[PDB]
């Protein structure tokens, strides 16, 4: 999408699995704001929005 | 219907039996009747209350 | 694509009683020739509940009976219709009804089930639509008039295509569909059972388990809720979108659950065969 | 978006991905793991929540399919279906008395 025009892309009833996302070598920028990442797999949530 | 106290017998031994078990999930008083959960959800000292 | 339908009179409707209905399971506990007692939202046996009529005869001077008043939701609905050629199409739960609030829109149209959650812009009168055709004979479902606008929505499901039968056969009811609709904790839990039947009047007697189906966790305050019938329009009633629909042949009953204690009878592979209440009678207690 | 230009105007896909907590029930979380089918011993078991301790034979008790637990006439925990294959286990305790 654009600046202006972010779309957003709600889902949910998953298993999000977080182990794909910071064992990657594909992104330059991972500064997360207090939800320790690593501890991830154990913690659950009602929606993420993307 | 002959031997009715032979069987009264047998009966109340099974229904104290019964009671006896049924007795463990009481509260008591207390939060729940689980000792485990209330060991891990609660502070130490309510917990050995 | 609200219409307000005309031609339909009043008259109070009957009421048919219960007899020894509405009986679960209310865990997944299983046991084995056990005489457990337990205490739930039930159905008291011995207690009429009202009784809505769906036909359209000959004999009927315009009448047209069509009802589906916003009946309330308190603790929970024993939901049974007997119907012959798929009437009963789908429910419009909800809480306000007037696109401020979410309401659960379970409706299982042509293609498949859709258990959407969205909040949505109802009609006065929503129905599904089914025209009949004189050239090739064929029953297709065209007008959906349901709601009117949509919004952001929440969770939602789908389901695999299928088809149904389509079809206004004649003679007495051949199906039977229990359903118990209970909202507590934030769980919409569904209870259904599919039992045949042979019957053309007021509920027969029996017993039967109904065994739970769906758990969807939507989390709304549903408090009162409507049903969504289906007409059969054709070229034997003309008019327009206002006059000149039909009704069919259907019933549905709709009754509401209270607290009380029951006793179940386990059998030796784990489904209810009988049960009993807990204050009929004194021989009951 | 010209290909000559710097490391600082280029296209940067950025990704907002954000989590909250709603009243509802949680319905997306991560995995869980699962150990081996260790029976016919003495052992501490949690399948979906439920605790105990005892040796898991194999009976022959045939359950709902959507029934997942089983008890007795004295209400305790007898017999736990597996969540991974549908096989029917049976929860006993060790052997116990006095010497
Ligand atoms: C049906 O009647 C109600 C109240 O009489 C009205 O608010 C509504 O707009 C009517 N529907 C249509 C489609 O005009
Ligand atoms: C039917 O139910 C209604 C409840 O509104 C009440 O009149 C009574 O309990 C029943 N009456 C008859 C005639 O069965
Ligand atoms: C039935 O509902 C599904 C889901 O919205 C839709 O894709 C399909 O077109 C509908 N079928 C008819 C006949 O309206
Ligand atoms: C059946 O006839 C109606 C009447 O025009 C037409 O709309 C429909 O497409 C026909 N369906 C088939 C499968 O021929
Ligand atoms: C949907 O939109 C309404 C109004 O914009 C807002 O109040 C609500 O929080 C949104 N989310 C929902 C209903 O889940
Ligand atoms: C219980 O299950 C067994 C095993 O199939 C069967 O033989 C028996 O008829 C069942 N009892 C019923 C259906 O009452
Ligand atoms: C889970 O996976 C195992 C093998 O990886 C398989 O044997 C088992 O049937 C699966 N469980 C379900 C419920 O499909």
């Amino acid at each position: 999408a654009s600046v202006y025009a972010w779309n957003r892309k709600r889902i949910s009833n998953c298993v999000a699995d977080y182990s794909v996302l910071y064992n990657s070598a594909s992104f330059s920028t991972f500064k997360c704001y207090g939800v320790s990442p690593t501890k991830l797999n154990d913690l659950c949530f009602t929606n993420v929005y993307a | 219907s002959a031997l009715g106290k032979l069987q009264d017998v047998v009966n109340q031994n099974a229904q104290a039996l019964n009671t006896l078990v049924k007795q463990l999930s009481s509260n008591f008083g207390a939060i729940s009747s689980v000792l485990n959960d209330i060991l891990s959800r609660l502070d130490p000292p309510e917990a050995e209350v | 694509q609200c219409v307000n339908l005309t031609t339909r009179t009043q008259l109070p409707p009957a009421y048919t009683n219960s007899f020894t209905r509405g009986v679960y399971y209310p865990d997944k506990v299983f046991r084995s020739s056990v005489l457990h007692s337990t205490q739930d939202l039930f159905l008291p046996f011995f207690s009429n509940v009202t009784w809505f009529h769906a036909i359209h005869v000959s004999g009927t001077n315009g009448t047209k009976r069509f009802d589906n008043p916003v009946l309330p939701f308190n603790d929970g609905v024993y939901f049974a219709s007997t119907e012959k050629s798929n009437i009963i199409r789908g429910w419009i739960f909800g809480t306000t009804l007037d696109s401020k609030t979410q309401s659960l829109l379970i409706v299982n149209n042509a293609t498949n089930v859709v258990i959407k959650v969205c909040e949505f812009q109802f009609c006065n009168d929503p129905f599904l639509g089914v025209y009949y055709h004189k050239n090739n004979k064929s029953w297709m479902e065209s007008e959906f008039r349901v709601y009117s606008s949509a919004n952001n929505c929440t969770f939602e499901y789908v389901s695999q295509p299928f088809l149904m039968d389509l079809e206004g056969k004649q003679g007495n009811f051949k199906n039977l569909r229990e359903f118990v609709f209970k909202n507590i904790d934030g769980y919409f839990k569904i209870y259904s059972k599919h039992t045949p039947i042979n019957l053309v009047r007021d509920l027969p007697q029996g017993f039967s388990a109904l065994e739970p189906l769906v758990d969807l966790p939507i989390g709304i305050n549903i408090t009162r809720f409507q049903t969504l019938l289906a007409l059969h329009r054709s070229y034997l009633t003309p008019g327009d979108s206002s006059s000149g629909w039909t009704a069919g042949a259907a019933a549905y009953y709709v009754g509401y659950l209270q607290p009380r204690t029951f006793l179940l009878k386990y059998n030796e592979n784990g489904t209810i065969t009988d049960a009993v209440d807990c204050a009929l009678d004194p021989l009951s207690e | 978006f010209q290909p000559t230009n710097g490391v600082g105007y280029q296209p940067y896909r950025v990704v907002v991905l954000s989590f909250e907590l709603l009243h509802a029930p949680a319905t997306v979380c991560g995995p869980k793991k699962s150990t081996n089918l260790v029976k016919n011993k003495c052992v501490n078991f949690n399948f979906n929540g439920l605790t105990g301790t005892g040796v898991l034979t194999e009976s022959n008790k045939k359950f709902l399919p959507f029934q997942q637990f089983g008890r007795d006439i004295a209400d305790t925990t007898d017999a736990v279906r597996d969540p991974q294959t549908l096989e029917i286990l049976d929860i006993t305790p060790c052997s116990f008395g006095g010497v």
